[PDB]
């Protein structure tokens, strides 16, 4: 009755600590403003729950605590509306009920609680031991910090420290401006000639014993560069091996002759220097070149590669080892041409 | 025909710088010397 | 009469600078590698005694380290500048605690 | 008075056992990866290098367990003016890796390998490192 | 305010979860065990004696692969006045190990474990780790 | 004829290097040294070959080169016991000969050779490659630097630096001497009441509320402790795990007296003090003891002791954790008995 | 003393690949000149000296290597 | 291929004995004088060779700076074989024999090359 239901906003705040965010309901019904007026209000039937429920929520949604002990709570299908009404609370208490299944606790278990008390319920008597109580509860709330005024050990954890961050990828590496300045002339020399169309120049660069070699993936649009891969794992003839090779700078810069006319985006390469010795000065170059002639003269190649070079007079270098390797090029780095 | 005479002297000298030898043998070195110049 | 220490086989090998520094000290071409730390540095040279031709240093392993050249594009080569240049090198050797055997026919003639 | 095809034939016969050691160690032995490179090695990976045996132990106990398939390698004797009286080989690998808990990249990496001769037994040693992604930019 | 019962059976239930991880993680990572120990955790192994985290990644590089058949474990919580408002348990584990070369021995060990307060999350690190094995002399 | 060996010598000794010990036999039947004697020397019978290996057997054993070409050399049957008489022979050649099969290589594998030539000899050509070839000799030789005048580079060796070697074992670890005075005296004490028979003087060295469990290995004459053998490994139970544990000072040694009556050897006890801090002290303590009571009174055995101590005022030390690891002791610990 | 035996010695030996030279009939004139030279004063040199032209055309053999080995 | 240090003309000087001394250490006779004191002497042998070690011997002496005959080494006709240890042994035996009595003893350049 709706004259009985104005008396409750009384007793709830009777019964409202404003200090400790905190409502003690502690046997409500024993509590003789309920003799008076001839009015007593039952905590299992619906009817009164929602009532409260519409009188917190337009009262204190962000209440921290709450006080529900002993209060003869059979089941709590009717309680799953709190947590979207308060969900800033973190102390509950549910004690001396007739909660008959810890089951029932599925059903506010979307709640981010810090206490809870369960004790006088039936229902701690269905576990063998109480690791398997504490366990089964875990199953519905791991968030709760004390349970039945008793501060629970943290759980197992084991942190193994296993690393997965990976390195900043860094660009070009050359160490000395000086080196940089050396290496970046002679890729652009170099690449100069190469792209020239007529690589004959290149006998001066090149040692009169200087090896090259030329790889690609395994799988065409790549066809013309296939014939002269040359890649170890896959290939099993040491006497093809050895003539798949090319030994000495005719040789070398012959068959360097013999490859599609290019043009290097030498401004966007990417040079990394491994060893750089008193005799020789190894290092890679990892960019991009355009073909221009055969049916493939639209495809674009991504390259990566190697030099070794022993000092040549005047602060050059003579190459005496060669390698490179040929892919097309990845999306984006067709986006990134030019600049 | 010149050459025994490089060699000669060749070993000549280096008994001499060894200091071994007589007085007489380095004197005649010297001539020997003077001569291979001419 | 000339001097002959190094084989030319060995002379007239090129070599990368690690940490390259030119200096001017008249005309003269004086180049140094400061990287190399507590390895033997071995001095030997070829001259005549007046004029200059070139000077080069070797480790154990057979590395050239410092040397002195003059230039046509500056004017003569008088020797008192190369004799101060000389002991640059050498100080800018014992700089990088090198420790530093030098053959006697240097001392000779500078 | 030493044949070339013998240099080359010793080069490939070369570079699959050290492919063989070198990843399969990375791994599954990364604690024993950093004894491979010799004293004054260098390594650039991905741009950042490192120098000398203890800095490179240190990152491969900083790097992510991996696991490589290796795709193509190659294969180059290096003339004897490199290295004076040093057999040396330089290779080059493509391949991938994938990192703990990182997107599997695809890979170039080339080493140079001299081997040094002790009265015990004369053992092969990296004298450079050099390690990039494809994608390394982004 | 805090139960007995409750911490014996967090013990078991947590021993088991340690043995599990320390010695499945030293036959297969032994690059990343010395984490498990924290900074100022101690260790004697057959009377030598190890200090520190870094000597502690030191001397698991320095010990060979292993090879690890556990025999029988016990474990005890450590009375609140040993470690004050520390949760601590110990651990005893009698097993057998097989190393890279070595002959195969048994083996008693002891681990003192204290869990390390955060308010982001609790850890758990060895502060005492004592080995030896039942054979020890010969 | 032994003259005919007598007249060997001279052009053996013309045909000497005294400066690197090389004997040569190349072509004997060229370059008149034998036309000017009208003497042919074949190789292949067994007497001169035989006569010629004595001469040297009695001359110059340390012979360091050895030539052998181009002399008709079909099978070295009866040339195989030539490493015994000059074992400092280190370099061998055999080119130009009629070397045909391999299968007489295994019959002077145990020479120490460092150069050797075997080109010419038609068995070279029956690898279809060179690897095959040099692996077949590696087969025979790895001792060799040199073939065939060619320099032959070291082989393929990586050292995974695997390290296998186990550290020394030391024995008791104190630190401090005032750690070990104190530990070997309390040790001293606890198991001096522990042999006493009447253990019940152990309450004063416990703590109120210290811990106790026992533990044996898994397979007898460890039957007596079956009932307070406590492997969480075997034993899933919680209740019989809280069951199994002894918890007060009182049930502590209650249980400690259901042990069969003790004498350790201390004077062989092997102590770790594992943690030192100001709060603690926990040691592990390595020995034997014999039963005198009941029917193992002749069995001996073998345990590993762990003692979690706290300090305590006058200068005394509270045992709170207490687990003891026995097992039978093994035949070498029962020989060490006492020292 | 010592200086004079090994002198003569190797004088000796020099004049016998002089005359090994003509035990190949190379008459080499200028050299011939220095052989029939050193023969008519070295086989009175031996007359004063006491010690035959047989001894130190074959002790001068050494004299000469001495030397050489010390490279 | 041989070697000549003494004149067929001195190789034939017999001479007396002062100080008597003879032994056989190996395959040779060996003589000796023992009354000479502190007087330079001088080792010349003639002999052939084999791998530039001593193949046989034909006569060993020992001069003073004058020219006095000391000591002898002759091969035996009841033992004919001397391997060159044998003279090895011979030649430390004067050596010995001849630095007891202080005499100074120089050594012809061939022997040491063989001993």
């Amino acid at each position: 009755k709706p004259e009985q239901v104005e008396q409750l906003k009384l007793i709830m705040s009777k019964r409202y600590d404003g200090s400790q965010q905190a409502l003690d309901l502690k046997g409500l019904r024993s509590d003789p403003d309920l003799v008076a007026q001839n009015i007593d209000v039952v905590l299992n039937r619906r009817s009164c729950m929602a009532a409260t429920l519409r009188i917190i929520e337009e009262n204190i949604p962000e209440l921290l605590s709450l006080n529900l002990s002993n209060n003869r709570l059979y089941r709590l299908d009717d309680m799953s509306s709190i947590v979207q009404k308060a969900p800033n609370l973190k102390i509950l208490n549910l004690s001396g009920n007739e909660l008959k299944s810890e089951r029932e606790l599925d059903k506010i278990k979307g709640l981010k609680l810090e206490e809870l008390w369960l004790d006088g319920n039936s229902l701690c008597d269905t576990f063998r031991d109480q690791s398997t109580y504490i366990s089964a509860i875990r199953e519905r709330f791991p968030k709760l910090l004390r349970l039945d005024g008793h501060e629970l050990p943290p759980p197992i954890a084991f942190d193994v420290e296993a690393p997965t961050t990976l390195p900043p990828c860094k660009g070009s590496y050359f160490g000395t401006e000086n080196l940089k300045s050396l290496v970046l002339h002679f890729l652009q020399q170099y690449y100069a000639i190469y792209d020239s169309g007529d690589r004959q120049g290149l006998l001066d660069a090149y040692h009169d014993g200087a090896c090259c070699s030329l790889s690609i993936p395994f799988i065409s649009s790549l066809a013309e560069y296939f014939k002269d891969s040359r890649n170890v794992k896959k290939l099993k003839d040491p006497t093809l091996r050895f003539r798949l090779l090319k030994h000495t700078r005719l040789n070398v810069v012959a068959f360097l002759n013999e490859l599609p006319k290019t043009q290097h985006d030498v401004n966007s390469f990417v040079v990394d220097i491994s060893a750089q010795t008193s005799t020789l000065l190894c290092f890679s170059v990892n960019g991009v070149f355009k073909e221009v002639d055969g049916k493939s003269r639209d495809s674009l190649r991504a390259f990566t590669r190697t030099f070794i070079a022993v000092p040549a007079s005047n602060s050059g270098l003579c190459i005496v080892n060669d390698e490179l390797f040929v892919r097309n090029a990845s999306s984006e780095e067709i986006q990134r041409a030019f600049a | 025909s010149f050459q025994v005479d490089c060699f000669l002297w060749h070993v000549r000298k280096q008994v001499a710088d060894q200091e071994l030898g007589d007085a007489p043998f380095l004197d005649r070195l010297r001539a020997d010397q003077a001569s291979l110049k001419g | 009469r000339y001097l002959t220490d190094m084989t030319i086989e060995e002379m007239s090998r090129d070599w990368f600078m690690l940490m390259p520094k030119q200096k001017v000290a008249g005309p003269l071409c004086v180049r140094m590698d400061q990287a190399i730390m507590d390895k033997n540095i071995i001095l030997k040279a070829n001259f005549s005694v007046e004029t200059l031709t070139l000077l080069r240093a070797f480790t154990e392993e057979g590395a050239i380290v410092g040397e002195i050249s003059p230039l046509p594009s500056l004017p003569g080569h008088t020797n008192e500048d190369v004799k101060n240049a000389i002991g640059v090198l050498i100080g800018g050797l014992e700089w990088n605690d090198n420790t530093v055997r030098v053959s006697e026919t240097l001392q000779r003639f500078a | 008075s030493v044949d070339f095809k013998t240099y080359v034939d010793q080069a490939c016969r070369a570079a699959e056992e050290f492919v063989n050691v070198y990843y399969t160690t990375m791994d599954k032995r990364r604690r024993l990866l950093s004894r491979l490179y010799m004293g004054t090695a260098t390594l650039v990976w991905n741009g950042n290098a490192v120098s000398g045996q203890e800095s490179l132990s240190e990152f491969f106990e900083m790097l992510p367990s991996s696991e490589f398939q290796i795709s193509v390698v190659d294969c180059q004797p290096v003339h004897d003016e490199a290295t004076p009286s040093q057999t040396t080989v330089l290779v080059v690998i493509c391949g991938s890796v994938k990192f703990e808990g990182n997107k599997q990249r695809d890979f170039n990496q080339n080493f140079i390998l001299t081997a040094q001769a002790s009265p015990s037994n004369t053992v092969w040693k990296i004298a450079s490192d050099c390690f990039r992604f494809q994608d390394w930019a982004s």
